[PDB]
RNA sequence: AAAGUUGCUGCAGUUAAAAAGCUCGUAGUUGGAUCU
RNA sequence: AUACCGUCGUAGUUCCGACCAUAAACGAUGCCGACCGGCGAUGCGGCGGCGUUAUUCCCAUGACCCGCCGGGCAGCUUCCGGGAAACCAAAGUCUUUGGGUUCCGGGGGGAGUAUGGUUGCAAAGCUGAAACUUAAAGGAAUUGACGGAAGGGCACCACCAGG
């Protein structure tokens, strides 16, 4: 059955980007969705999206531009120090200058470089690049 | 066109698409026609948007227009349903032709008998003429089709869908296509009807040319 | 490609596709650059001005290429609505 | 190029007055002087040090250039029916893994 | 043809272990007016003139010279 | 595939050391049974002493008589 | 036997592509047409290449040729090639529809034709 | 003496085409070899990467012909790799080159950490993959030179690359699926895309385009 | 160390070595969305 | 010739009640879930229907025809992508490597052998080594030396008619 809906929601996003579509539909939705495809969009991956409620678990329809190359989830969420955030930018990033990996602190969802800035590290959500 | 009021639809042009058959399509369908196909019918032929096929024959006449040398512009027709008609396109345009059997590799061989460099390619039937399609996909040529109902898109850039089964809905296509860019080119007025007129242009079909020789 | 004193120190930027931007290659020898023209608004005339449509290999491999094209020129108004 | 028959641009020629005007009738001469590549080298004993020369233009025992022209001249004594070719008119630079497979 | 094309050259190279044959066939060019060749075309080789382009006519001209 | 949770520690070690007994390298090293069969006792080297002289025949492409010795 | 060679067929083949003007179905002009066209040595090849080339006029007035393609092809393909009748069958004095063909007329904003002729699909 | 067959080589030959980069950036066929030998000249260096001798089955018995892998490339440029299948070594290697001429390829250079200085490094870690045997080149930081295995190394260095991490796998021992492999990786440099490649392309005419004119005359 | 031939990073299981004959089932492992 | 072929023939093959638990028990493809091409047939259920038949049915209703939905059994085709390839819409979304979980393989033999435990009336089953031994064993696809495979075709240095 359905375990992780993060990585159901960004599995589809990396196929139907791989087909080249212009706009996806995942379901179901999540907070932790909601925030992780706004953390994406933010860095100027993804464009614009929709939520669409349902009184149940809502969609969310995505536009997509082709400026995305990669959507994965890390499973299972590893505890993140900061002492260790360079070898998991070395294994999962593919350079030192673009990507980005995705980890969720206290202080909320955010990437690696912007837990390096305020100092506090996390569990790890995923990785975009 | 754009919305233009000029570039628009004639009941000159809707009566000669009627009379053609070039509405009426084929049993089949693939999927990716479903966007100019609005039904089939009880009979089980499926009716093409006539305002489609004709906003795609403005479509291709921009593109072929965009071209400075109408030389460059390679126009194919394997099948005799339409031999005839390719070749007065280029009396009517200035491109090449290549009517009868097409010899693979033309577009790709370069040391051959028969080779050249195009920079469009015009086509009658994708089914029938899947060869010069694959050697347009070698060498990066744009390519305008007369799709069918039940035509493969592949390796087609500008899909015009009507008949091209009959001989009249073969003639008739390549006749507004001729006039549109030679309209678009300027060397005849909008205003003013073609003075060659379509039935020049349509499939002879050697036991009609004797029964026509008889009646004269 | 640009580095922090200045220079863009690259040989050339390849060229995107009009639509899934994907990169042209350097021998993706189905690639389109596809030239349309564009008319004289009250005339029907050629100006002699066109728009510019990228095509890559693959999308015109799967036979998208028409679709794409029809929806480009749609969006640039070279085809009217509906 | 090859073709038996052939196609004649003679009512293309303009004017032609002086047809061995002295242009193409260079005398390529160079077999039996000492620009003849095709030559014995006249061979040098190698250094004990395992190099020749000093300061920045040491070429060594194991500069690749000279061993690789030693490796084509060496397989240019192959048996005859192996085909070699003309390695030596063009600059052949062959490999030690290369030619020992070749050897081999 | 092979009379006045090829120059057949047989020798003998006296090595200490035995004799070598040697066989050299050159075969010469076409160079007519050239002493390099014979002026003779090979019996096969046919050489086609290209057409003189000529004026097409467009209206009958009566020019007096 | 493999069981790849945050608390599946022991399940993995426990696999791990189960399928290493599988290779055979390591179980050569470590059932200790190649080590109570090994001539040489875990030895670099053994000495001997002569007992007779031997020539053991060469194996079928090779022809030879190969000069060993029972010790 | 007596089959032609391939230079023969090709040298013919070209003196038909270039210079079609000047030949004919004659052997002895086409006898004598080569020497001031082609520099050909021997008598024996021009009378060879000179006579496929009258069996290949032959063969021209039979229909069209699959080996050669050339834009002048006499004065007769051109007369038949921009033939116009007088009356188009397209210039119809009355086209039949369909109903739905008839549907699509009407939802094309030209529902006031009065040329066409609708039946039932009985 | 060349002259060519194809309007793109009549381009070239004349001054209208300035460089190579020109070619590239429409994704032209380069059916000339001489294009190639004309651009980039005697900067082009060549590496026989392995010549192997294939015995082919005939009525006439068994004749043995060999196999050429010759790797070309211009340093800090371009690079290409050519197998050809020939009676006698020499010639198998020249029409190795000449196939490896028309296989030649533009490489991206970047930087590993701080962009200073010229570009040295893989943009970021590719990967390429031919029957088997996959190549993935990791950027490294500078001066660290190439560490390959020898047929990846002659590659890497001949398209310029002045220092990568590389790690394959597979039976890289078939050193044409190996060759043929990096050579997948260093063309997905520029098949790639990066957030440097994200500004809108305007589009210049093409060649064909720009001087038909020209072409027109011949 | 090479051995991504012990594989957590990071192997494999149609045909090369390999998926239990099949289903139930406890401990184990894992587990939808939802509250500033 | 003891395999081979034809003639009889016991246990067995059948049923009833207990053991046995193994098969090429094979889709040679764990189970659960998500995304990812097309087509046109089939089964079951449902929905929408020009028209056709219950001797024209008096209302519903069964049987054909055109679709649409859901879950299946399978086929065709594709440059979705994989793959050593055969091939596969999963064997895809795998160096751009992380949805959950179970079992299991580690060059070939010895060997599914010995020993021990356990189940079984028994035969057997489940679990299951080592000593020693070899540089290969194996998997997909490509040709054909050769057919002891079949056709043509050639020649007054072969034949027919003859000289």
């Amino acid at each position: 059955v359905r375990m992780n809906v993060l990585a159901d929601a960004l599995k589809s996003i990396n196929n139907a980007e791989k087909r080249g579509k212009r706009q996806v539909l995942i379901r179901p939705c999540s907070k932790v969705i909601v925030r992780f495809l706004t953390v994406m969009m933010k860095h100027g991956y993804i464009g614009e999206f929709e939520i669409i409620d349902d009184h149940r678990a809502g969609k969310i329809v995505v536009n997509l531009t082709g400026r995305l190359n990669k959507c994965g989830v890390i499973s299972p969420r590893f505890d993140v120090q900061l002492k260790d955030l360079e070898k998991w930018q070395n294994n999962l990033l593919p350079s030192r200058q673009f990507g980005f990996i995705v980890l969720t602190t206290s202080a909320g969802i955010m990437d690696h470089e912007e837990a390096r800035r305020k100092h506090t590290g996390g569990k790890i959500l995923g990785f975009f690049f | 066109s754009g919305a233009l009021d000029v570039l628009q639809m004639k009941e000159e042009d809707v009566l000669k698409f009627l009379a053609a058959g070039t509405h009426l399509g084929g049993t089949n369908l693939d999927f990716q026609m479903e966007q100019y196909i609005y039904k089939r019918k009880s009979d089980g032929i499926y009716i093409i948007n006539l305002k489609r096929t004709w906003e795609k024959l403005l479509l291709a006449a921009r593109a072929i227009v965009a071209i400075e040398n109408p030389a460059d512009v390679s126009v194919i027709s394997s099948r005799n349903t339409g031999q005839r008609a390719v070749l007065k396109f280029a009396a009517a345009t200035g491109a090449t032709p290549i009517a009868g059997r097409f010899t693979p590799g033309t577009f790709t061989n370069q040391i051959q008998a028969a080779f050249r460099e195009p920079r469009l390619l015009v086509v009658t039937d994708p089914r029938a003429d899947h060869q010069p399609l694959t050697e347009a996909s070698y060498v990066n040529l744009p390519t305008i089709a007369l799709c069918n109902t039940d035509s493969p898109l592949r390796y087609v850039d500008i899909a015009i869908p009507c008949n091209n089964k009959g001989a009249h809905s073969v003639g008739l296509m390549w006749w507004m296509l001729a006039r549109e860019v030679l309209r678009m080119r300027g060397t005849i007025s909008r205003e003013h009807p073609w003075e060659v007129m379509p039935d020049l242009y349509f499939y002879r079909d050697p036991e009609e040319i004797e029964k026509e020789e008889q009646a004269a | 490609m640009q580095n922090d004193a200045g220079e863009f120190v690259d040989l050339y930027v390849p060229r995107k596709c009009s639509a899934s931007n994907r990169i042209i290659g350097a021998k993706d020898h189905a690639s389109i650059q596809m030239n349309v023209a564009e008319v004289d608004k009250v005339t029907g005339r050629f100006n002699g001005q066109f728009k510019t449509y990228a095509i890559c290999g693959a999308i015109r491999r799967m036979g998208e290429s028409d679709d794409s094209i029809l929806r480009l020129a749609k969006a640039d108004g070279i085809v009217s609505k509906n | 190029g090859d073709s038996k028959v052939s196609i004649s641009f003679e009512n293309y020629r303009k004017v032609h007055p002086y047809e061995d005007s002295d242009s193409s009738e260079d005398e390529v001469d160079w077999q039996d002087t000492r620009d003849d590549p095709y030559r014995p080298a006249k061979p040098v004993p190698t250094p004990k040090k395992g190099f020749i020369g000093k300061g920045k233009d040491i070429t060594t025992k194991h500069d690749e250039v000279v061993c690789g022209r030693k490796n084509t001249a060496r397989m240019e004594n192959f048996a005859p029916e192996f085909q070699v070719g003309d390695g030596i008119g063009m600059d052949l630079k062959l490999s030690n893994h290369v030619f020992n497979a070749l050897k081999q | 043809p092979v009379n006045y094309y090829v120059d057949t050259a047989v020798r003998h190279v006296l090595l200490r272990q035995g004799v070598l044959g040697i066989k050299v066939k050159i075969m010469l060019p076409w160079d007519p007016t050239g002493k390099i060749g014979p002026k003779k075309p090979l019996p096969d080789h046919v050489s086609i003139v290209e057409p003189k382009d000529e004026i097409l006519p467009t209206t009958p001209i009566s020019e007096q010279k | 595939g493999k069981c790849r949770g945050l608390r599946t520690a022991r399940k993995l070690r426990s696999h791990r050391r189960d399928q290493k007994w599988h290779d055979k390298q390591y179980k050569k090293a470590h059932l200790g049974t190649a080590l109570k069969a090994n001539p040489f006792g875990g030895a670099s080297h053994a000495k001997g002493i002569v007992l007779e002289k031997v020539g053991v025949e060469a194996k079928q492409p090779n022809s030879a008589i190969r000069k060993c010795v029972r010790v | 036997g007596r089959v032609r060679t391939k230079t023969v067929k090709k040298a013919a083949r070209v003196i038909i592509e270039k210079y079609y003007t000047r030949l004919g179905n004659d052997f002895h002009t086409n006898k004598r047409v080569c020497e001031e066209i082609a520099i050909i040595p021997s008598k024996k090849l021009r009378n060879k290449i000179a006579g496929y080339v009258t069996h290949l006029m032959k063969r021209i007035q039979r229909g069209p040729v699959r080996g050669i393609s050339i834009k002048l092809q006499e004065e007769e393909r051109e007369r038949r090639d921009n033939y116009v009748p007088e009356v188009s069958a397209l210039d119809q004095e009355i086209i039949e529809v369909d109903p739905d063909t008839k549907e699509m007329l009407k939802l094309l904003d030209f529902g006031s034709l009065s040329n066409l002729q609708v039946t039932q699909p009985t | 003496e060349w002259m060519p067959v194809t309007k793109l080589g009549r381009l070239v030959k004349d001054m209208k085409i300035k460089s190579l980069e020109e070619i590239y950036l429409f994704s032209l066929p380069i059916k000339e070899s001489e294009i190639i030998d004309f651009f980039l000249g005697a900067s082009l260096k060549d590496e026989v990467l392995k010549i192997m001798p294939v015995q082919k089955q005939t009525r006439a018995g068994q004749r043995t012909r060999f196999k050429a892998f010759v790797a070309i490339g211009d340093y800090n440029g371009h690079v290409g790799l050519g197998v050809k299948c020939s009676k006698e070594v020499a010639t198998a290697i020249r029409g190795a080159i000449i196939l490896a001429k028309l296989s030649i390829v533009p490489v991206r250079r970047g930087y590993w950490g701080n962009k200073i200085g010229k570009p040295h490094t893989v943009p970021c870690k590719v990967t390429g993959r031919c029957g088997s045997v996959l190549v993935r080149l990791i950027p490294a930081p500078r001066g660290t030179g190439i560490v390959s295995a020898p047929v990846p190394k002659k590659l890497l260095m001949m398209a310029g690359i002045d220092d990568c991490y590389t790690s394959a796998r597979g039976c890289t021992a078939t050193l044409g699926n190996f060759a043929k492999a990096t050579f997948d990786a260093i063309s997905k440099t520029y098949s790639y895309l990066t957030p440097d490649l994200w500004k809108e392309t305007v589009f210049t005419k093409s060649p064909y385009q720009e001087f038909t004119d020209h072409l027109v005359k011949t």
